[PDB]
RNA sequence: ACGUACGACCAUACCCAGUGGAAAGCACGGCAUCCCGUCCGCUCUGCCCUAGUUAAGCCACUGAGGGCCCGGUUAGUAGUUGGGUCGGUGACGACCAGCGAAUCCCGGGUGUUGUACGU
């Protein structure tokens, strides 16, 4: 039947923007993400956590619960974007990736013992749409 | 049970490689049962390495911090070939 | 030079070849010279020519009258061994190759090299009788070692090897004061000799001698019109010396400035000689192939989250332009469209239909050059950019009036469409139903894999690839599942590319295709009793044969178990 | 990194050890495979190994051998082959300034082959090289033979690392090669592995006890490409 | 997401490489090194940490491969009196303490050749990171202190400065009787009750404190060092090996034979070729 | 027999798709004071084996699966040595020796094994 250990969670949620506009872009996703942005042209933050949710949580409403169908992807992650940061809370625009992973992804990424997360275990497209329904309430078309 | 052999001809060591060239013809029982030619094969090994390490303990000896007893070398005279060769 | 007893025991007696073989034996230079021409019209003529070899006459000739100290002897020795190289085949040169013909080649050309170079009598004052034999001589040499290059590998480079006869083509080209014939006949033996050869590319770049190189340059550059049979040489040595877009070398060398001028020879042909329009093509489609490995070795001298967040965050956009492939862009920005001119001239001719043929060569070779390069998920993003409207302007202009009219041209156009229609993805301009002349011509047309059906095959696939209008879809699903249900009157590579076809048009479930047309007409019963059947004569081919066939083969049915169980998995 | 691997493969006056290298040809028979498995097992430090069954052939052509050699540092080759008229193979090549010095054929016979892991007694441990004894009238001859070159490669092979001080725990293994007297048929050359156990029954010095272990290999010596003499004179000095 | 394009060219790495168990780069470097140049063999001291367990062998290697010498556990240091965190700081100093005393007794530390010698050892990481304060230099400390002799630095010791070469050694020493782990037991005991319940259930149902940690730590390594050789029993020890086979072969899903597979061939005849 | 640690042969062990895993051990997991390292306790390092879960890792089995391997064979052939004898103006072909492949085909296989500690 079903585990509880294989419940969807979220991973993380990247934080991506696009001279002095990437010096000013950095403070905001410093001042956003709680943390200190790295470079690459453009800037990006990883955020982690219980944080991570509350930002998607404001991400969404943003974009009022409506999410199209082409954005999630065939691995299971998914992302959107909004051209303005001023409703989150000079004009930035700034896109929102997030990742989905079950219990047991540390098989795939430790020293010691790394190998290939199965098939029956790897997140699907379906799941992702069907925990964004399930979760948020929102509506995907 | 002796600790020396004696044969009709005298063993060439050579102690720079733990060798021990020994011109004393082997005769080989050359019989279909393989035993016998095992313990006979091994009755000559084991003489050859008693002359050899025999002509070892010969050579002084020189106990060390490392714990080890050391037997001091002498340099190697056999001929080989080389890897490459001397520069300038 | 062995003595060999002559058993002349033929039912026709040799009556004229006797006479000719003891004028040609004898002392007398004015007697050789004048029998010459005798034997070079006997050995003209077939089923004679054997019986003269059978005299010895090459031995004779090699060691007695090549080494004549008299040239005149030498000129007529010359030109017998040219009519007897003209007339008979490769083994004839191997056979010269055998005998050390290159020892006595490369002193002959010394010699003739010292007596032109020299300033001292000088060359110019001397009689035009003189100059004339002496330019007759180089001719035979220049014939002689363009047939010895082109006769094998190890005669090319047995020839690249010695520097003298280069040297001679050198002067040859730079002095430039030979008659026409001798200097078009250097030039293509220049060409012969200069492909895939590193030696004879190195010796025309290092020449301060004459600086071949920077005469060749110029003429390339200039308006002069036989220069473009230069050209196609300084290509071959930009296709020897890796110098193209990623690693230029001296003058940035590319191939982009040996572009316009054949533009302007293309310029130069008008609707309503011949050989330079011809060479011109020949070298465009040179160019248009060798672009291929150009792109290989630029590119043999995280990532996917990265582009995963560009493609899901829906911020795709077109900019740049072809600054790092500049022979790309003026191939795309000129050619392209004179090659369009070109292609559709009037039929009246049947040297306009040599044109068009070659003209949809260069095309077809150009078209899929560029079509081999993966467009997939954005990558390559500008050349796709620049590449697209000229090519929807090729399947306008190019494929449609063709089409609306020979298996050759046929097969051309088709191989010409598939090269379009393989970038283009279900993009084409669907005017007056493509799909439908291409079915009626595959249905007419009733080592592998270059057949007619086979191109057929893989242009009706890519023309629904992506979304188009879903008839064309239907009819091109119906079409391919009628194909696999009658799998025995059809070759294996036919089935190969259309299960690869179906395999990229049904792909994914995004689209509106697979609940339109897949599951609505039931193809997957269709390919679940393929199966078995695909297995069996997938067995049945032989490996020793074709093993390219057989290993395409078996990815092919590897993928429809694959995309079979991928299809029972997503409903 | 590069200057220490340029430095390494760098001539040098005082010569580092030899590095060894296994390869397998396209046809290759268990015995051989198991035969090389021993040799490399014995020359485990100082080795390097191919999987790749590459399609040569050592005694017609020699040039992929030397690519092979300049590639790797590889200044000795043990080759196995197998064929219907020569039924297993191993030929020991050394190389000297990436080009072919000397080679030698030995032929296997797989009637009487033993490996180490049918004997079960306690192995010599990696990288402790082994004492060695020639005991045969075969290796002592005027003219330069074959025996007298079977020795000069399986001294090379057995020597490991030269050190002018050893420490009496070592000198726990003996490898015994011994060769019949030169009569009919080719005589036949023997490799044996064994191992030292000390039982003092005499007074002063110990008595030695032999237990075998390890490859129990018959070889039989055939073709032979000798070297060269201006190869030989430049190669065999010393510094 | 089609077209499996393939590869009979790849060629696949070892057995315990595709299973990320051992990096046979640093086991070459680390056989190369123990030689010493004098033919001389050297045993190594391997250290592998699992979850709730500590695993300590002291190898030798072979042509077949390994021999282990001695072999200590985390499991036989609750026949010692320390029951709760077995995987700690001050369980892996306890179990290289145990290791030294058991390579040390079993050494003894009729006719040898040899015509008092400390041991040696060599320190075994594998795949453990080398960071400073790891516990596999606790372990180390432990050999190194229980009597056989590593070359070993205090560059990695926990309570090392790095811009100054100063070890605090009351650092270590508190590390040594688990004093870190007494400290965080005060500081959640003190701000915090909920971590301090879910966490350290074990130490709070069994009664123990800080200072009786120490003590307790200390006592066990008195008895560590009077006798090494106990024996510990735990859960459900059934022995006679053979009923363990027996049991192991009834739970066992057998194969198919020669014979089974001609039937199982049969059977694919009956049902596929002839439908 | 099964499990772990360390290994030896290094695809009969891999790759894809299905079904099952008592005991213990492996894991997954929980937490962020200290040692320590990050854009982010994700990895690395530290603390808890309590609560969970065999879902994945791991192991086992199944598949007219792909691959791979062993034995017999294809061959002393092709190819090569233009190395030697006869033809052939030649190109080259017969012939005699030495060296000497591979697919196809037929039969079988899908891991053996060492030390230590356990269930």
């Amino acid at each position: 039947a079903q585990n509880p250990m294989r419940e969807l969670r979220i991973q993380k949620l990247v934080l991506n923007i696009s001279g002095d506009r990437l010096t000013r872009a950095a403070k905001v996703l410093e001042q956003l993400s709680g943390q200190t942005p790295v470079y690459s042209i453009a800037v990006h933050v990883t955020v982690r956590g219980p944080k991570a949710e509350e930002i998607l949580e404001r991400g969404l409403k943003v974009k009022e619960y409506e999410l199209r169908r082409r954005n999630f992807s065939e691995t299971g992650n998914f992302g959107f974007g909004i051209s303005e940061h001023i409703d989150l809370g000079g004009i930035y625009g700034m896109d929102f990736y997030c990742c989905m992973t079950r219990p047991g992804e540390r098989v795939a990424k430790r020293r010691r013992c790394k190998s290939r997360i199965g098939a029956s275990h790897r997140i699907t497209r379906e799941e992702t749409i069907r925990w964004f329904k399930q979760r948020f309430d929102g509506i995907v078309r | 049970l002796p600790v020396t052999v004696e044969k009709p001809t005298p063993y060439t060591f050579d102690l720079g490689l733990l060798l021990a060239n020994d011109p004393n013809p082997v005769n080989v029982p050359k019989t279909t049962d393989t035993q016998v030619l095992e313990q006979h094969l091994a009755s000559v090994a084991r003489d050859g390495a008693q002359v050899l390490i025999n002509q070892l303990l010969t050579t002084t000896t020189i106990t060390a911090t490392k714990d080890g007893v050391l037997l001091t070398l002498p340099p190697p005279t056999t001929p080989l070939p080389r890897e490459k060769p001397v520069p300038q | 030079v062995k003595p060999p007893t002559d058993p002349e025991l033929a039912k026709l007696r040799e009556d004229k070849i006797l006479p000719v073989l003891k004028d040609l034996k004898s002392p007398d230079a004015k007697s050789r010279t004048t029998a010459a021409g005798a034997i070079a019209n006997i050995v003209q003529d077939a089923k004679c020519r054997k019986l003269l070899l059978r005299e010895q006459v090459v031995h004779i000739v090699l060691t007695e009258t090549l080494t004549d100290n008299n040239i005149d002897s030498r000129a007529a020795g010359w030109e017998i061994l040219k009519v007897l190289a003209q007339e008979e085949e490769a083994d004839f040169c191997v056979h010269l190759y055998r005998l050390d013909v290159l020892t006595a080649i490369e002193h002959a050309a010394k010699a003739v090299l010292e007596t032109l170079t020299t300033s001292e009598p000088p060359f110019s004052k001397l009689l035009k009788a003189q100059q004339r034999l002496v330019w007759d001589i180089t001719g035979s040499l220049l014939v002689l070692i363009g047939l010895l290059a082109l006769a094998r590998d190890e005669i090319h480079e047995a020839v690249a090897t010695k520097q003298t006869i280069l040297r001679l083509l050198f002067r040859l080209i730079s002095a430039d004061i030979a008659p026409q014939d001798i200097y078009e006949e250097a030039i293509s033996c220049l060409t012969t000799l200069s492909e895939d050869n590193l030696k004879v590319g190195q010796a025309i770049t290092d020449d301060q001698e004459t600086h071949v190189y920077d005469v060749l340059l110029k003429l390339a550059t200039g308006t002069d019109p036989r220069a473009v049979m230069a050209c196609g040489v300084l290509h071959n040595v930009f296709t020897s010396l890796q110098w193209m877009d990623h690693s230029p070398g001296k003058d940035g060398a590319c191939d982009a400035i040996l572009i316009p001028t054949l533009t302007r020879a293309l310029e130069h042909v008008v609707p309503g000689y011949a050989n330079i329009t011809l060479l011109a093509l020949v070298t465009l489609a040179s160019i248009g192939t060798d672009f291929q490995e150009t792109l290989v070795k630029g590119n043999q001298g995280s990532e996917m989250q990265a582009d995963m967040e560009r493609v899901v965050g829906a911020d795709g956009t077109d900019d740049g332009d072809l600054e790092d492939l500049p022979t790309l862009r003026e191939l795309i920005q000129t050619a392209v469209p004179q090659l369009i001119r070109l292609s559709n001239l009037p039929i009246d001719s049947d040297e306009s239909l040599t044109i068009q043929s070659h003209a949809l060569s260069a095309l077809n070779n150009i078209s899929w050059t560029i079509s081999c390069l993966e467009f997939a998920n954005g990558e390559n993003a500008n050349i796709h950019n620049a590449w697209y409207p000229t090519a929807k302007k090729i399947w306008r202009k190019t494929i449609l009036p063709i089409l609306e009219a020979d298996l050759k041209l046929a097969t051309q156009v088709t191989s010409l469409a598939w090269a379009v229609a393989r970038v283009l993805h279900g993009e084409t301009p669907t005017d007056g139903n493509p799909h439908r002349k291409f079915i009626s011509l595959y249905h007419s047309s009733k080592d592998p894999f270059q057949g007619l059906g086979v191109k057929c095959i893989g242009v009706v696939g890519s023309l629904a690839h992506d979304p188009a209008p879903i008839e064309v879809n239907r009819e091109v699903g119906v079409f391919l599942v009628t194909l696999l249900r009658q799998s025995n009157n059809v070759p294996p590579a036919e089935i190969v590319e259309a299960l690869n076809q179906l395999f990229d048009i049904y792909g994914d479930e995004e689209l509106a295709c697979d609940k339109e047309v897949f599951w609505k007409d039931g193809f997957l019963k269709h390919l679940e009793e393929f199966l078995p059947k695909m297995r069996t004569l997938t067995k049945g081919i032989d490996k020793r044969t074709q093993p390219e066939l057989r290993t395409r083969a078996d990815e092919a049915l590897l993928n429809l178990g694959r995309f079979v169980q991928y299809k029972k998995k997503h409903a | 990194r590069s200057k220490r691997a340029l430095e390494k493969r760098a001539p040098k006056i005082v010569e580092n050890p030899k590095t060894c290298l296994f390869l397998r040809g396209t046809t290759c028979s268990q015995i051989t495979q198991d035969a090389m498995n021993d040799l490399y097992a014995m020359r485990q430090v100082h080795a390097k190994r191919f999987h790749k069954k590459n399609a040569i052939h050592p005694f017609e052509d020699a040039t992929s051998l030397c690519f092979f050699s300049e590639k790797n540092d590889c200044s000795l080759m043990v080759f196995g082959s197998s064929n219907k008229k020569r039924p297993h193979t191993l030929t020991f090549v050394r190389m000297f300034d990436y080009k072919v010095l000397d080679m030698l054929e030995f032929y296997l016979d797989p009637d009487t082959y033993r490996s180490i892991s049918q004997f079960k007694t306690s192995k010599i441990p990696i990288g402790m090289r082994p004492m060695m004894v020639f005991a045969g009238t075969a290796f002592e001859s005027p003219v330069p033979n074959a025996f007298t070159m079977a020795k000069s490669m399986l001294i090379d092979f057995f020597r490991g690392e030269p050190s002018d001080k050893i420490d009496v725990e070592g000198l726990r293994f003996v490898v015994v090669v011994t060769a019949d007297e030169p009569t009919s048929q080719k005589p036949i050359l023997r490799l044996r592995v064994y191992g030292i156990r000390t039982k003092r029954s005499g007074t002063r010095l110990p008595r030695v006890e032999v237990e075998e272990h390890g490859p129990r290999m018959d070889f039989r010596l055939g073709r032979m490409r000798e070297p060269d003499p201006a190869m030989l004179k430049e190669a065999m000095k010393k510094a | 997401a089609f077209h499996k394009l393939v590869y009979s060219r790849f060629q696949t790495k070892f057995k315990r490489r595709r299973q990320g168990k051992t990096d046979y780069y640093a086991r070459k470097r680390l056989i190369t090194q123990a030689k010493n140049k004098y033919n001389a063999p050297k045993y190594r001291l391997v250290v592998r940490f699992t979850n709730r367990d500590i695993i300590t062998q002291m190898v030798t290697s072979e042509i077949n491969g390994d021999k282990i010498f001695a072999a200590a556990y985390s499991h036989e240091l609750r026949a010692y009196g320390i029951n709760h965190g077995l995987t700690n700081w001050a369980a892996a100093y306890a179990t290289g303490l145990l290791l030294a005393r058991r390579v040390l007794a079993k050494l003894g530390l009729e006719a040898a050749e040899t015509e008092r010698r400390p041991f040696k050892a060599i320190l075994d990481v594998g795949l453990a990171r080398t960071s400073t304060g790891a516990r596999v230099f606790g372990v180390m400390k432990g050999a190194s202190d229980g009597g056989i002799f590593i070359p070993h630095s205090e560059n990695r010791f926990p309570g090392y400065d790095i811009e100054t070469e100063e070890l605090d050694t009351e650092v270590l020493k508190k590390y040594i009787y688990g004093g870190h782990v007494a400290e965080y037991m005060e500081t959640l005991a003190d701000d915090d009750e909920e971590r301090y319940k879910s966490q350290f259930v074990k130490y709070i149902e069994d009664d123990v404190e800080a200072d009786s940690l120490e003590e307790l730590y200390a006592e066990a390594h008195k008895q560590i060092r009077a006798d090494p050789f106990r024996k510990y029993v735990s859960d459900a020890p059934k022995k006679s090996k053979e009923e363990w086979k027996a049991e192991s072969l009834k739970y066992k899903k057998a194969k198919l034979s020669r014979e089974e597979r001609k039937a199982r061939v049969e059977a694919k005849i009956k049902q596929l070729l002839a439908e």
